[PDB]
């Protein structure tokens, strides 16, 4: 069992949400996350404070899957969450030991 | 007798003063919150400081200028400059019952919110600097002109209009102009591709709210008097913002499957335009009547009409100011008869004179307000530029505009 | 003689349409957002909703047949049929020293703000269509009758209550009806057991404020006129929520240690309940001693009270507005007294008569209002049914009732 | 004719009493959100309660024996002891052209958001108790005779200063309080070396025009009277807030790159004290220039000021209220001469003369606020300390002084 | 070193807080997020738009610990948590390389 | 590759990220978490409501890294964020198995 993260651009969610709804995966979990790298926030001021750095609101999308799925979801989100200009963002994979859904007790593959 | 003068009625005076007040707490902070809510977060910052600047601006331009022009001794289009900077007005000098400085800042307050109300229909793709140049020009040719052949003795006053409180010189005039904006400037990124909610809806329900408190000083303060017209008007502003809410509620848990909340705060708005201008003319009956119809009408304007119009306009200032003001008008040249408990024509004039007459008045604002806006954007757009890059549009106006966050930890 | 008549006063006509716009604020958006801030994020656009859409009910109801039905003359318990949709009533018509039309709104908004303190019982388990089905029953068998039989001429105006703003017409009436309601539809899911904290406090401290700046209308508008009588309920507004301010914080700081918000908030809230029968009628150290113990008692009421009943009443309607209308009913026959620095009771009577009479009319209020509101509950039930299912209130009211969410991106 | 007596006009009476609702508007909730917006998430609550508990403390204060001592005659420092819990005063004594009880409630207004403005330099680290124990001695010791020698005949008065609505009185007695506080207690943690944002920017636009539309009453009201001198501090009020809303704005603009909306909000409060002790005596082109000057002082006073002062004041009250109030007070001097469109000064005062009282008033009440304000601070120091320790004040006032938390589920 | 992710309905937290008590782990990371899948979000209207697919609030525990407690975790967790009802969430299971605190630098179990 | 999950309290952000500057590490992940353990959070009362639990606001960085520099990481992170007193945080480590920038389609150590 594989888990897949990905964290991307907030306007390209609906359409990696529905890339992943091609390949049969409705099932997902998003986060409202706070970024940094290449790409960064424009200067902000208030008054006589100024912070010439900041952060930039990004999404973190958590999806479980498969070992055979691995090489079509990573092929999947990357274009559909391409647009080419800095901090597009990154692919994070790792092993996922057991998955148990609460509802049932399904394992592993039945869970999802 | 030439140096008869009248005296102020102190009770005018505090029920005037009072009833600015509660215009200016329409613009600051009423539609700019209303307006606010409805967008997004990444881009509130922008709306509550376009309302803001422009409000100065405005108030600025009024006592230069802009107040001896449409309420000065002129033509039928345009007054004098004989109140510059509001010199030759005396400070004990009275209008009517009041003194003529109150005047001065009650009309000074219509013109405000009126300039608030376009700003809506241009929300997160325009350039501030860009917001700024077409107020400049689209308050002195277009509003100016308008007041003062509406409210100043002009060609429509002439012909025996009834606008009250800002039926065409309010409402329709920043609709249309709002109309020009949207379609100038285009549709936002994302648009039809991407759900657009309002980020704070109790947001939005805090400005419907200030904009209806602050909405009585603006009708039965047309009134330039505590009186008995007052009075109706102020109970005409109850009973149609009512009726529209309910006209409103009721027509979208018919037709699109519950009553939601801002259905209802859009319900109150289309009640409240729709009787601008006859609040001070008709009968309780006809304020209901007019609330029900304005309230449907509302809905249609931000459902089926704004679709066929094919426009982006994300505050829905057409569907409402627009729809319900020409409304309004109509409806005005008709429940104010006699015999439909109105307040009566004037002496000699017919249901069917008048109702001409409104549609008169309609017509030239609307083209009035239309060419002159379209002018303002394209001065605008050739010093300027009208719109911010799509780069900028995606990643917030308020950062990349103003230079700040409007939530943090 | 007969066609005599009184003039209308243009201070008086000034004072009362500005009250009646702070009794609109009180509601629109006072109460709504005093008591959407005290409930959870998933809950505010259904109180938000119901507040305003009845509202609208209301003022539509009050146009119609309520005011008639409420200050015509008939019984000790009804009006007249006289006065539907305001027909017979002239414009110029004089009630006091203002027009009849503004006594009509004034009185109007008090209808409104004590429908609007029912909402706050109900609370996120309530169907939105039973609301307004018992809306209009309630309305109608209730608060009409007691309004006619206070302020109206009838049953307790003739026995010589005293009762300058409403502590029974409004604050009794409401806090009956909203325990009925707990009563009757029972504990929110989860309660006991899971944590219902106040989603947004800044929400709630802006209702409390427009709340109170709104009261002046309420309290002093009472007056009917700008006269010394509303100075007198104005000033002990002011020291009577102060005091009872500082009642609270003083009791929740020793009893449980810190002075909270909510607690500065409530006590406010107590203060001004507990001298909205009392404020024209008293003196100043006597606003002073109601508003400390009011605030004494509200803390009561949220606390013990509130755990005395085993009723799950989420906005605390009647440890507030029913224990605090109650103290300050009770007070206020015996603050009146000339001695006490009040402006003393009416000719012949004394403390203890005047006592019971307070008494009388608190009783008669409280089975009033519990009857009919029991009769409009079950009505509602019958027809639309009063609670929605396990699952629709803990995803929230705000998406299966009103078909939307309240803050986004 | 010793007893005769002057007789209340009911205009000036609703006129005022509206005036003191839109005064105390500024405070509840004005102030509150305006400085809880500016402040961090974690502390929110502890600006709210502050605000709300000093005012209900000041309140009582106030009619207890505050008025008396600064109203009440006796010589050129403060009043007497005659007027204790309004004793003495006839309910129907009449003070100018209101009723006496309205004056007291007027006064008080300005005692209570004098005390809030002060707040907002302690923010995010002083205890809450040592606030109450501060406002008890600053306000017995430092306003009341300072508001004695300005408005109650007292010794600034008997010396022609000019300042109409509380340049000093108001803003630059809680400026120095504040200065002389956040001093005192010291920097904030992190400060320096961490960010510090405004949690909720929409929060501090809404303050802002609460405090806006609040400041009418403020300014119009100080005339006592609905005549021509209320509508001339009416108009300053509207042209002065515009203009220093475009000074710190384009300053902004031109020297930062960006029209941020704290600059609009800050523009628009830096005008309101420019003009506050003006507004009365100036012209309208007065107003303007003022109002220009006003925004471009208090752009310099948030910005190079604060640096050269090296003081943590959170709010920057002194950098808007202290400048501002001192240009303002200074510019009065000028501006009401005839021959500049102003009132024109007393008899036989020369524009030399006039400004140099302008500066002893400036001087006096620098100075007696600052000492007034150490015996305080100090007093607070010695009972229960003035700075939370450190760690609460990383987790925040909220939950550690007041045991709440503002945003939940 | 194991970490245990759940995510779950707002409503179920207390219960697995006090379930987590129950077996002597008190120690716990909260999130909220966004969860898509079998049950989903309730249509929404905003004026003249309509809005079909929708997300639902849910929330995330993170808890860290010893690799002798996963099968006693599992277990208490899925009763807490569970209502029967779909969207009930799901457990996840992943492998810990290290763990440490911050305040003293010790390891694994000494860490929590 | 490693993935280093950082859990500290709201207002060490600010050394933590100069610190990881320090060592070459621009590239980060922040998430707003609400959390309990030894330090538990002041009671909380509301009206006639009294609650004992409740959490402390935390901040939790997400941070993609190569192999060697884990040891160095831990170093300068349990310095930058160091108080002393309880709720400082912790340092959890787990196994990425590839990282995939967007923009480029670079792997594992080219893409951060
Ligand atoms: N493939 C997946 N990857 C990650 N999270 C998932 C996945 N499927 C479901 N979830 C999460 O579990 C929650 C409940 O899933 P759902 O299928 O609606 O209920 P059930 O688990 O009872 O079948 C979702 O809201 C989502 O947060
Ligand atoms: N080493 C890292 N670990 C975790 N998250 C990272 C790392 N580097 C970047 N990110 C996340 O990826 C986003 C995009 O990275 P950025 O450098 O802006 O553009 P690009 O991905 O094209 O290099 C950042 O906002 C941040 O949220
Ligand atoms: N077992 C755990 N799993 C995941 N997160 C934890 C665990 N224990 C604590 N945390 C998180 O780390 C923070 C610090 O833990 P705490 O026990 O309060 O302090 P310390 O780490 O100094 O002992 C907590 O607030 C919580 O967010």
């Amino acid at each position: 069992m594989k888990l897949v993260t990905v964290i991307i651009k907030p306007f390209k969610l609906e359409d990696v949400r529905e890339a992943l709804s091609s390949i049969g995966i409705q099932g997902l979990t998003v986060t409202e996350v706070k970024g940094f790298g290449r790409q960064k926030g424009h200067a902000e001021l208030y008054r006589g404070a100024e912070y010439s750095v900041n952060f930039l609101p990004k999404v973190k999308i958590d999806v479980a899957i498969a070992d055979d799925q691995l090489d079509e979801v990573i092929d999947i989100v990357s274009k559909a969450a391409y647009t080419g200009k800095i901090g597009d963002g990154k692919i994070f994979v790792a092993e996922l030991q057991r998955v148990i859904r609460i509802r049932t007790g399904e394992a592993d593959e039945a869970a999802l | 007798h030439h140096h008869h003068h009248a005296v102020a009625d102190k009770a005018d005076n505090a029920f005037m003063m009072i009833c600015t007040a509660l215009v200016l707490f329409m613009t600051i902070p009423g539609i700019a919150l209303f307006y606010g809510g409805l967008i997004r977060g990444k881009n509130v910052l922008s709306m509550l400081t376009q309302v803001t600047v422009t409000f100065a601006l405005v108030c600025i331009l009024w006592v230069v200028y802009g107040y001896s022009l449409a309420f000065g001794e002129g033509n039928n289009f345009f007054g004098n400059i004989n109140w510059l900077m509001l010199k030759n007005i005396e400070l004990t000098a009275v209008m009517g019952s009041i003194y003529q400085y109150i005047h001065v800042a009650f009309q000074g307050s219509f013109a405000c919110i009126t300039v608030g109300l376009i700003v809506g229909a241009l929300a997160e793709r325009i350039r501030f600097s860009a917001v700024l140049i077409f107020v400049v020009v689209w308050l002195t040719l277009s509003y100016i002109p308008i007041a003062h052949m509406v409210w100043g003795g002009g060609l429509l006053a002439s012909h025996g209009a009834l606008d009250f409180a800002g039926g065409t010189v309010v409402h329709i005039n920043a609709a249309i102009a709002g109309l020009v904006g949207a379609y100038l400037i285009g549709k936002r990124v994302g648009f039809g591709k991407e759900a657009f909610k309002p980020h704070n809806l109790p947001m939005v329900f805090t400005g419907t709210a200030i904009l209806y408190i602050g909405w009585f000083g603006f009708n039965a303060g047309s009134a330039g008097t505590a009186n008995e017209i007052a009075a109706l008007a102020f109970v005409n502003t109850v009973v149609a913002t009512a009726a529209a809410i309910l006209g409103w509620i009721f027509g979208e848990w018919a037709l699109r499957g519950k009553p939601s909340l801002l259905g209802a705060c859009s319900g109150a708005i289309a009640g409240l335009v729709g009787v601008t201008p006859a609040c001070g003319y008709i009968g309780v009956g006809g304020a209901l009547i007019i609330g029900v119809v304005a309230g449907l009408a509302g809905l249609w304007g931000v459902t089926m009409l704004k679709r066929l119009l094919r426009v982006d306009d994300p505050c829905d200032v057409f569907g409402v100011h627009g729809v319900c003001g020409i409304v309004g008008c109509i409806m005005t040249g008709i429940f104010a008869a006699s015999s439909l408990g109105g307040v009566g024509f004037a002496e000699g004039v017919t249901m069917g004179h008048q109702l001409l007459v409104q549609l008169e008045s309609i017509a030239i604002t609307i083209v009035w307000s239309g060419v002159v806006a379209f002018i303002g954007y394209k001065l605008a757009d050739l010093t300027v530029g009208l719109r911010v890059p799509e780069e900028q549009e995606r990643e917030g106006l308020d950062v990349n505009s103003h230079g700040e966050n409007a939530y943090n930890a």
